[PDB]
């Protein structure tokens, strides 16, 4: 769905994360590789060691993307349609993967920002992650 | 569950610092809130209809506690999880009929509440070990369906 409480909680958090998005994206990748190794599968051209510049660089990209979305919450499908094609048509990605990164991305936010990690916000983002993921998986469905 | 020595030192290292009255409460609360369907197993618990309602409800604090104590029990016995949870496993499966996918999800929200609580000390290192233990528990509990 995505009601206007939601959308508020989401904006406000992303405002507060501001200039750090780019590192949070770095880290959430980290955590993902490290807690769910099956995912490194998709990055064989990556230096998948811990502070590596390969990881860091994407991270910035994965977080720009989410920034972009945060701006088009009404038109998530327009907003991310090229990435939709990327992950579905070209990278051929297991949908289970998104559940996993979504969880590490949530985590990284809870680490950095405990105070605005109230349960009400937690729910809202979750929900945001689930929506973004549905979108990148939509070409399967 | 493997859990190499390093991993063990890191798990039990953090778990020393965890306020067990608190965290059961928050983990469980959070479940009801982010996955609303889970509420159907707690009708007995009274008003859960709003987030502050759940945050504030006593029966929930009081379980949270019981759930997190049992997770304590599984930390001692990391070896034979299977044994430690089997009796509990028969309850979630038979008398309760909880689909196991929901074990996961408690497990993950617990990883959440930790992270929120421990800030940086929750390194990718640390969270990997708990992912492990968490996944262990959820299987150990699923057992009576295997
Ligand atoms: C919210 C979820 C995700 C978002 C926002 C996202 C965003 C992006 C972006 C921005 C790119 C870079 C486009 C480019 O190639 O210049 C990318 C590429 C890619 N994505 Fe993701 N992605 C997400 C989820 C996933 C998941 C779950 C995986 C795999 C587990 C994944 C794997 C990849 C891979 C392998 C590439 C190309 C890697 C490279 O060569 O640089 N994405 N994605
Ligand atoms: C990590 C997963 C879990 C652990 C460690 C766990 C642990 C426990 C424990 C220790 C009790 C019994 C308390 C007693 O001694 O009286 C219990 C009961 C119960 N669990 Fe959980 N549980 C898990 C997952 C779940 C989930 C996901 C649900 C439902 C979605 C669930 C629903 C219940 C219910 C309804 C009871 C008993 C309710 C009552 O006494 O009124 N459990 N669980």
């Amino acid at each position: 769905v995505l009601s206007p409480a939601d959308k508020t909680n989401i904006k406000s958090t992303w405002d507060k994360i501001g200039g750090h998005a780019g590192d949070y994206g770095g880290e959430a990748l980290d955590r993902t590789f490290q807690s769910f190794p099956t995912t490194k599968t998709y990055f064989p051209h990556f230096d998948l060691s811990p502070g590596s510049a390969q990881v860091k660089a994407h991270g910035k990209k994965v977080a720009d993307a989410l920034t972009t979305a945060v701006a088009h919450l009404d038109d998530l499908p327009g907003a991310l349609s090229a990435l939709s094609d990327l992950h579905a048509y070209k990278l051929r990605v297991d949908p289970v993967n998104f559940k996993l990164l979504s969880h590490c991305l949530l985590v990284t936010l809870a680490c950095h920002h405990p105070t605005e990690f109230t349960p009400a916000v937690h729910a809202s983002l979750d929900k945001f992650f689930a929506a973004v993921s549905t979108v990148l998986t939509s070409k399967y469905r | 569950v493997h859990l190499t020595a390093e991993e063990k030192s890191l798990v039990s290292g953090l778990w020393g610092k965890v306020n067990v009255d608190e965290v059961g409460g928050e983990a469980l609360g959070r479940l009801l809130i982010v996955y609303p369907w889970t509420q159907r197993f707690f009708d007995s618990f009274g008003d859960l209809s709003t987030p502050d309602a759940v945050m504030s409800n006593a029966k929930v604090k009081a379980h949270g506690k019981k759930v997190l104590n049992s997770f304590s029990d599984g930390l001692k016995n990391l070896d034979n999880l299977k044994g430690t949870f089997a009796k509990l496993s028969e309850l979630h499966c038979d008398k309760l009929h909880v689909d196991p996918e929901n074990f996961k999800l408690l497990g993950n929200v617990l990883v959440c509440v930790l992270a929120h609580h421990f800030g940086k000390e929750f390194t990718p290192q640390v969270q990997a070990a708990y992912q492990k233990v968490v996944a262990g528990v959820a299987n150990a509990l699923a057992h009576k369906y295997h």
